[PDB]
RNA sequence: AAACUGAAGAGUUUGAUCAUGGCUCAGAUUGAACGCU
RNA sequence: GGGGCAACCCUGAUCCAGCCAUGCCGCGUGUGUGAAGAAGGCCUUUUGGUUGUAAAGCACUUUAAGCAGUGAAGAAGACUCCGU
RNA sequence: GCAAGCGUUAAUCGGAAUUACUGGGCGUAAAGGGAGCGUAGGUGGCUCGAUAAGUCAGAUGUGAAAUCCCCGGGCUUAACCUGG
RNA sequence: ACCCUGGUAGUCCACGCCGUAAACGAUGUCUACUAGUCGUUGGGUCCGGACUUAGUGACGCAGCUAACGCAAUAAGUA
C-alpha cells in the first residue's frame, strides 16, 4: 500500500585495465501520498537491480510530513549544497508547479497545489534532497504555538 | 567598529542558541530591552532582566528556551540594517512563516509584533524577523 | 474548423471511449480495437513521459467535446481567472456549451450530431428571465443558470431526434438538466459539479500542461 | 504658501543670497534615501543675512533671471 | 556590492548585438548574387555546400547558403535573404529563401515544400 | 460581495562525478515580412 | 465644426463603403449507420497487420455561401398650424 | 500537432538567480586594490529632554478619459461596445 | 642551453627616477559573539605550577564548503 516513482536513471562508468565498467544509478522516491515520503538511490550493473536497490533504500530513508490538507503550511526555502529550492503554498486547484525532481517528491508526499522554483544547480539528487530537507524542516501552527507556549489563536 | 546594536543583540542570541547556552548577556539599552521584552511576551525567550552595574552601566541578561532539545528561536534575522533602513506601511509589513513568526516592528507606539501593528493599523520600521 | 476524419482512431489513441459513436452497440464490438492506438505500430516500447501524459489528457477532453486548441486555451484562460479550481471551472464551461447541453438532454445521439443540430438553427434558446426564444446557430454558447432549450417548430418531427431521445434514456439523463420529451424542451438548471462529472478525467494534468 | 528652509552658502550679490536646500530622495530600485541638495538664489532686499545662516524663503514672482524666491525669516545665525 | 556601492555604481547589462547585422533588423533582404560557388564545411562533416556571395540593398556583401538539392543561381541573380546561420560552414550566416524572387523552388520536393518554395503537386 | 490567484526545466565540457560557467532550446508577443495553402 | 435671421451653403473632420487571412473572435467544409473488416496503397515471417466505419452502400440535415421574399433601427419630427 | 491557416525569418521580454533590489559571488572555478594615511561621502555608544525633517497614521485636493482588474448590461455567442 | 673555464654590466655606496612581483594567507579593513586540547614569544598577578593578557603555531567540535578544506589568527554567526 505504498506509491513509488523512479525520478532518474544514469549510466556511470569505472576505468580498469580492460576498459570501462558500465553500471547504472537509479534514484527513486517512495511515499504514501498522505505525508510519508522518502528517497533513495541504488547502483547496479543492471537497471532493474539498480531500481530495486533504490526502492529498498528509499523505504528506509523515510520521514513524516504534516501538510495543510492539500499544500504547505508556509513558504519554504531549502538547500543541499548548491541546489537552492523554494516552495510556497498555493490555492486549491493550482497544481504542483514544479520540475521533475521537485514534482516527484511533492506528488509522492501528497502535496496537490504548490508553487516551486529551483535555483543553483538542478542536479536531480541534490534537488530531491533539498526538497526533502525543506519538507522535513517545515513546521505547523500547532507545533509553533506549543514551542512558544501559546495557543494557535495567540499566534495568528 | 560596532555600528549595529540591534544586529549585535540578535547575533548574540543566535550564537547562544546555536551553542545551547542557558542565557545570553550583553550591555543593556532601552531599545534592547524593548526587543527582549517583545521576545519574552512572544514566547521566544524565558525572561530578560536588567541588572544595574557600576559606572552608570547596565547588563541585559536573557534566559533562552529549548523545546525537545532544539532552540525555540529557529531563525532570527535583521531586516532593517543601519546601511539600509526598511520602513513599511500598515499594509506592507512582511509576514514571517505565513504568520507563525513575528516581524518586530518599531512603530510610534513602540516595539510590537507585526500582527499587533496591523491590528493597530500602523506601520513602522521592520527591524527583525524571528521564527 | 472541426475534425471530420474517423473517430474510432481518436478513441484508440486516447485509450478510452470518448462517446464519439452512438451507444447503439458496445464500444468493444463497434471497433474490435482500443487495445492499441492507430497506425502500423500501435502499442510501443520506450514508455511515455510527463509531457505525454499531459498532452494526451488535454487531447482527451478536446476530442470529447469537439473543441480545437485556440478555443480550448481561451476556455482555460477564462477558468484560471474565474474564482476557484481552474480544472473544475474548465470542465464546467465545457459542459455549459450549447451543443454539449443538447447532447446531454438527449436531442442528439453524439456531440457531433448535437453540434450539427445547433449549427443548422434547429435549436432555440431562451435566456433566463427573457420571455422569448431565439434561433441560435452557435455551438459555443455558454448557458447560465435557468436557460431554456427547445426544438424548432419545423424540426420536432425529425427522425434522428426521436431516435436520440430513446438512446438518451438508455444512457442516463443528468440531474442538472430538466428535459421533457413531450414538447422537446429542456432547462439548464445549473452547471454540473465535479462530483457529477466522471472521476476519470484528470483536469490537474491539463492545468499543469498549461503552465509551460 | 510654498516655504523652504536652508543654509546660506553665498551672499556676495547685491540684494541676493544663495540658499542650499537639502532633501532626501529615495532610490527607485535600491530604496536608500540619498541626501541631495539644490542651490536656490533668493532675494534679500536689505542685504542682511550672511553665509552660514538658516533662512526661510518663499516662492514669488521672478525678481531676476535666476531668482524667484524671497527671504522671509532668518531663523538661525552664525555662532 | 553594498547598498551604497549599488547606488554609486549600479548594475549594468551589456546588450549583445544581433547575429544578422546585414539584415538591419528586417525579416528578409534583397540582394544580387555576386558569386555562386561551393565550399567545404568544418571538421566533422564533409560535403560541397552550395553558397552565394550576395550584395544586399543594405550595403553588405555577405555569403549565404542555398538550401535544398539543386538550384538555378548564377552571377547577377536577385535573391531574397533570410537570417539563420549554417553551423558547419564558417562565415555563412544567412540563408537564401528558395522560390522568392529569382531563386527557384526545389524540383521534386514533396515533404517540406513550403521551406523550399515548391508548389503543391497536382 | 469582488477587484487580493502566482513562480517547472532540458541539452551540451568528463572515462565517469559534483561544482562553476557560457552557448542552445521548449513560452508569450508583433503595424510584421517571406514560403506553401 | 465654419458662415447665415432663417432658408440653406461648406466640411477627404466625420460617418460609411472598397482592397488586404494583417490580427482577434466566431462559423463552416456535413450528421448518423454501416465488416466475410471490399478494392488499392504500405509493412510483412507471405500470410497476416495497417490505412479502417475509414470508403462504398443506406438514412437524414442544410449552418455559412447561392436564389427569392420580407424587413427594423440608426431620425434628433425641421417647416406649417393652434394654444399658453 | 495545429488548422483557414501552418511554418520560417526578424524583433522584445522569459526561461537567465546569466548585473542577483526582490535575488549571486571574490582561498583554489572569473573576482580583495602591493600596503597604508586620509578628502568627499556612507555608517555610527549609553542616559534624560526638545523638535517633528525622514518615518507612520488620518483628512482634504489632485492623480483626465480610454486601457488593466471586479461586479454587471447589449450585441444569436464571442471578439467588441458599455454602467458602476 | 643544461655541465666546465674565464668574464663585463649589475650586485656595493651617494643622491634621484622607476612603481612593478605567485608584492601570497592567491583570504580588504574594523567590530561583536561561538566546544575544546597542546606548544611558543613578550608582559602581569597569585600560590615548581595556577590564572590572565597581547602576539605567534599545531590540532579539533558545531557551523560552513562543490570538494579540498576553514574552523576565536574562520572560509562560522552578524
Amino acid at each position: 500500500g505504498l506509491v513509488e516513482r523512479l525520478v532518474t536513471v544514469d549510466r556511470v562508468a569505472k576505468v580498469v585495465k580492460g576498459g570501462r565498467i558500465f553500471s547504472f544509478t537509479a534514484l527513486t522516491v517512495v511515499g504514501d501520498g498522505n505525508g510519508r515520503v522518502g528517497f533513495g538511490r541504488g547502483k547496479a550493473r543492471e537497471v532493474p537491480a539498480a531500481i530495486q536497490k533504490a526502492l529498498e533504500a528509499a523505504k528506509r530513508n523515510m520521514i513524516t510530513v504534516e501538510l495543510n490538507d492539500a499544500t504547505l503550511h508556509h513558504p519554504i526555502k531549502a538547500r543541499h549544497g548548491a541546489s537552492k529550492v523554494y516552495m510556497q503554498p498555493a490555492s486549491e486547484g493550482t497544481g504542483v508547479i514544479a520540475g521533475g525532481a521537485m514534482r516527484a517528491v511533492l506528488e509522492v508526499a501528497g502535496v496537490k497545489d504548490v508553487l516551486t522554483k529551483c535555483y543553483g544547480s538542478t542536479n536531480t539528487a541534490n534537488v530531491v534532497r533539498a526538497t526533502f530537507n525543506g519538507l522535513r524542516d517545515m513546521s505547523t501552527p500547532e507545533k509553533m504555538a506549543a514551542k512558544r507556549g501559546k495557543s494557535v489563536d495567540e499566534i495568528l | 567598529s560596532m555600528q549595529d546594536t540591534v544586529g549585535d543583540m540578535l547575533t548574540r542570541i543566535r550564537n547562544a542558541q546555536m551553542a545551547n547556552k542557558v542565557s545570553v548577556a550583553m550591555p543593556s539599552s532601552k531599545l534592547r530591552k524593548s526587543i527582549a521584552d517583545l521576545l519574552v511576551s512572544e514566547g521566544y525567550v524565558a525572561s530578560a532582566v536588567v541588572n544595574a552595574e557600576e559606572n552608570n552601566k547596565a547588563t541585559l541578561s536573557i534566559e533562552l528556551k529549548y523545546f525537545e532539545g532544539k532552540a525555540v528561536i529557529e531563525t532570527i534575522q535583521r531586516f532593517s540594517r543601519p546601511g539600509l533602513r526598511q520602513h513599511r506601511g500598515k499594509d506592507a509589513i512582511p509576514t514571517v512563516k505565513q504568520g507563525m513568526g513575528v516581524a518586530i516592528v518599531s512603530t510610534s507606539q513602540g516595539i510590537m509584533s507585526d500582527r499587533a501593528a496591523r491590528a493597530a493599523g500602523i506601520g513602522g520600521e521592520v527591524v527583525a524577523f524571528v521564527a | 474548423a472541426r475534425y471530420i476524419g474517423p473517430k474510432l482512431k481518436l478513441s484508440r489513441r486516447e485509450g478510452t471511449d470518448l462517446g464519439l459513436k452512438s451507444g447503439v452497440k458496445p464500444y468493444d464490438v463497434k471497433t474490435k480495437k482500443a487495445a492499441r492506438p492507430p497506425g502500423q505500430h500501435g502499442v510501443s516500447r520506450n514508455k511515455t513521459s510527463e509531457y505525454a501524459l499531459q498532452l494526451r489528457e488535454k487531447q482527451k477532453v478536446k476530442r470529447i467535446y469537439g473543441v480545437l486548441e485556440r478555443q480550448f486555451a481561451n476556455y482555460y484562460k477564462e477558468a484560471a481567472r474565474k474564482r476557484g479550481a481552474t480544472g473544475e471551472n474548465l470542465l464546467a464551461m465545457l459542459e455549459s456549451r450549447l451543443d454539449n447541453v443538447v447532447y446531454r438532454m438527449g436531442f442528439g445521439s453524439t456531440r457531433a450530431e448535437a453540434r450539427q443540430l445547433v449549427s443548422h438553427r434547429t435549436v432555440m434558446v431562451k435566456k433566463a428571465g427573457r420571455d422569448e426564444f431565439v434561433r441560435v446557430n452557435i455551438p459555443s454558447i455558454q448557458l447560465q443558470d435557468g436557460d431554456v432549450i427547445a426544438i424548432q417548430e419545423k424540426s420536432r418531427e425529425q427522425l434522428r431526434i426521436k431516435n436520440a431521445i430513446e438512446l438518451a434514456t438508455q444512457r442516463g439523463i443528468p440531474e442538472w438538466l430538466d428535459v421533457d420529451h413531450s414538447k422537446l424542451q429542456g432547462t439548464f438548471k445549473k452547471a454540473p459539479d465535479r462530483i457529477d462529472l466522471p472521476a476519470e478525467i484528470n483536469e490537474s494534468l491539463i492545468v499543469e500542461l498549461y503552465s509551460k | 504658501a510654498s516655504v523652504l528652509t536652508g543654509r546660506v552658502v553665498s551672499d556676495k550679490m547685491d540684494k541676493s543670497i544663495t540658499v542650499l536646500i537639502e532633501r532626501l530622495v529615495r532610490h527607485p530600485l535600491y530604496g536608500k534615501q540619498l541626501r541631495r541638495s539644490t542651490k536656490i538664489k533668493a532675494h534679500d532686499e536689505n542685504n542682511v543675512c550672511q553665509q552660514g545662516d538658516l533662512v526661510r524663503i518663499k516662492e514669488t514672482r521672478p525678481i531676476s533671471k535666476t531668482k524667484a524666491w524671497t527671504l522671509v525669516d532668518v531663523v538661525e545665525k552664525v555662532e | 556590492a553594498t547598498t551604497n556601492q549599488l547606488i554609486r555604481k549600479g548594475r549594468k547589462t551589456i546588450k549583445e548585438k544581433s547575429k544578422v547585422p546585414a539584415l538591419q533588423a528586417c525579416p528578409q533582404r534583397r540582394g544580387v548574387c555576386t558569386r555562386v560557388y561551393t565550399t567545404t564545411p568544418k571538421k566533422p562533416n564533409s560535403a560541397m555546400r552550395k553558397v552565394c556571395r550576395v550584395r544586399l540593398t543594405s550595403g553588405y556583401e555577405v555569403s549565404s547558403y542555398i538550401g535544398g538539392e539543386g538550384h538555378n543561381l548564377q552571377e547577377h541573380s536577385v535573391v531574397l535573404i533570410r537570417g539563420g546561420r549554417v553551423k558547419d560552414l564558417p562565415g555563412v550566416r544567412y540563408h537564401t529563401v528558395r522560390g522568392a524572387l529569382d531563386c527557384a523552388g526545389v524540383k521534386d520536393r514533396k515533404q517540406g515544400r513550403s521551406k523550399y518554395g515548391a508548389k503543391k503537386p497536382k
